[PDB]
RNA sequence: UGAAAUGCGCAGAUACCGGGAGGAACGCCGAUGGCGAAGGCAGCCACCUGGUCCACCCGUGACGCUGAGGCGCGAAAGCGUGGGGAGCAAACCGGAUUAGAUACCCGGGUAGUCCACGCCCUAAACGAUGCGCGCUAGGUCUCUGGGUCUCCUGGGGGCCGAAGCUA
């Protein structure tokens, strides 16, 4: 396994209902693949810088996670396509280059 | 014809004329006119003052439809450009901002042999 | 001017998050800045233009932007 | 890749005592797994000649060592492609 | 466009907004920068993979260099089979210019340029400089390691220059 970042944008636009079952069919996914998933953050809503499919806002989750390298391709394919799965992107996780001390 | 008070001025200099389109807030067009559509024809639409006469014609034409004020938005580099922008602001007509838009691509289509040059 | 590096704390430039800090090294048009204005190492200017390319990607930056009063 | 798990084991399996990282029967051993993973990924990628470089220099430096060998030590030569099935 | 004309436009073009299709190429970053043996390589992500640098000075023990022939790689154009084709564009069809204009300029435009597989194997394939090793002042700018991080010490890219060499 590798340890990797998963980010993901959904449609502003939904309740309940879905949000947390798309949530749920990526969780499905992640494990389905062999996901360990450390942390997780969700910003949640927040104003794109250009519209995507239409809509100027996002969803936005993040995953830190672990799982085996010869699958990640696989899983983010599965990711998208959901509709209101927006964007993947799959990331190598990286010791924070900083700078002014 | 439609009553609209302010919307948009799209000036598009070229080296071979400038086009001076106004619409609707929403971007849907009023009047226009051009070098051509003045007097001049071939290469006298390029001029700075065929800028000004198009920029002057498009905005009578616009305030025909009530209009006052407009957002301007500029495309290309021509002879006729700040001109055409000096046009509009001394027209009666009055301008909230002014935008250079001019269309760039991030490297994509071959240019015709006469832009490349840059090779 | 004044570089924008020297108008910052310290700050994880690998960060394709932090749009808030990455959006000071764009110009009003939206174009990653050259060391000459973001003061950088070369390094690190290599760096930042990756993770800017990422916020653009994941929608937090912009590709471009038109410039206001011209 | 080739992680060092991998690859220590390779070391020991090899190495004429505890310790020995270095000499021919290890080098051999190494090369021969490196060889081995890299004319895989070429079966496939087929188009992927700057890699296939890289075997090539591989294969002569393992001959270059082998040769070596089998001049001082014919016996832990036999010994050495024997046990990792090569040369004929 | 020098100026034009061919051309497109009242089957409504140009300019403007909204939606869709496709093809090809990646702007800023971008450098006097980096990588590769050369050709050559530039959006972002993941997987696979080649090289290479530094520190420790732990291992083997001259295992080295070069290399006819062989084998492989080898820009563009070109070829074969099959896709694909937005833009550009040999040929070609037109408009200008000209004494003429089989050109330079403008408008069209097929091969091709794109992909896969197989050929071709050339070049101002240039640093116009074969590879490897040791030796002989410095200064300055730059990329990338390590240190006791003012300064010292590796690897790489430039500029000025000791000795010396050079028509
Ligand atoms: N950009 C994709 C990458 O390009 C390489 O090659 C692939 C593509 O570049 C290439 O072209 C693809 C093609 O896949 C597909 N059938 C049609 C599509 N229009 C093309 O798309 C791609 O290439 C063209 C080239 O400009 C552009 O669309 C764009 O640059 C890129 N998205 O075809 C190859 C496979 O069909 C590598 N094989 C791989 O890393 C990856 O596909
Ligand atoms: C340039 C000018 O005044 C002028 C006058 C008379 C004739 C022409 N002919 C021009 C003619 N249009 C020419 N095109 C040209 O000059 N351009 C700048 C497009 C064409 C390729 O044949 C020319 C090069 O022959 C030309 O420059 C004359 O040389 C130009
Ligand atoms: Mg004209
Ligand atoms: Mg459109
Ligand atoms: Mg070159
Ligand atoms: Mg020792
Ligand atoms: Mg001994
Ligand atoms: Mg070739
Ligand atoms: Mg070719
Ligand atoms: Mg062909
Ligand atoms: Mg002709
Ligand atoms: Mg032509
Ligand atoms: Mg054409
Ligand atoms: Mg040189
Ligand atoms: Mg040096």
């Amino acid at each position: 396994m590798r340890r990797y970042e998963v980010n993901i944008v959904l449609n502003p636009n939904l309740d309940q209902s879905q949000l947390a079952l798309e949530k749920e069919i990526i969780q499905r996914a992640l494990e389905n693949y062999g996901a360990r998933v450390e942390k997780v953050e969700e910003l949640g809503l927040r104003r794109l810088a250009y519209p995507i499919a239409k809509d100027p806002q996002g969803y936005f989750l993040w995953y830190q996670v672990e799982m085996p390298e010869d699958r990640v391709n696989d899983l983010a394919r599965e990711l998208r396509i959901r509709d209101n799965v927006r964007r993947v992107m799959v990331v190598k996780s990286q010791e924070p280059f900083l700078a002014n001390a | 014809k439609r009553q609209v008070a302010s919307g948009r001025a799209y000036i598009h200099a070229s080296y071979n004329n400038t086009i001076v389109t106004i619409t609707d807030p929403d971007g849907n067009p009023i009047t226009w006119s051009s070098g051509g559509v003045i007097g001049y024809k071939g290469s006298r639409k390029g001029t700075p003052y065929a800028a000004q006469l198009a920029a002057l014609d498009a905005a009578k034409k616009a305030m025909a439809y009530g209009m006052q004020s407009v957002d301007v938005i500029v495309r290309g580099t021509g002879a006729g450009r700040e001109q055409a922008i000096r046009a509009l602001q001394a027209s009666g007509l009055q301008v909230k901002s002014i935008v250079d838009d001019t269309p760039v691509p991030h490297n994509g289509c071959r240019p015709k042999k006469k832009f490349r040059k840059a090779s | 001017k004044a570089k924008v590096k020297a108008t910052l704390g310290e700050f994880d430039l690998r960060d394709y998050r932090n749009v808030e800090v990455l959006k000071r090294f764009l110009s009003e048009t939206g174009k990653i800045l050259p060391r000459r204005r973001t003061g950088l190492s070369a390094k690190e200017q290599r760096i930042l233009a990756k993770t800017i390319k990422r916020a653009r990607i994941l929608g937090l930056l912009p590709f471009t932007e038109k410039l206001v009063r011209k | 890749p080739i992680t060092k798990e991998e690859k220590q084991k390779v070391i020991q399996e090899f190495a004429r005592f505890p310790g020995d990282t270095g000499s021919t029967e290890v080098q051999v051993a190494l090369l021969t797994l490196r060889i081995n993973r890299l004319s895989e990924h070429l079966k496939v990628h087929k188009k992927d000649h700057h890699s296939h470089r890289g075997l090539l220099m591989m294969v002569g430096q393992r001959r270059r060592l082998l040769r070596y060998l089998q001049r001082e030590d014919p016996e832990r030569y036999r010994a050495l492609i024997e046990k990792l099935g090569i040369r004929g």
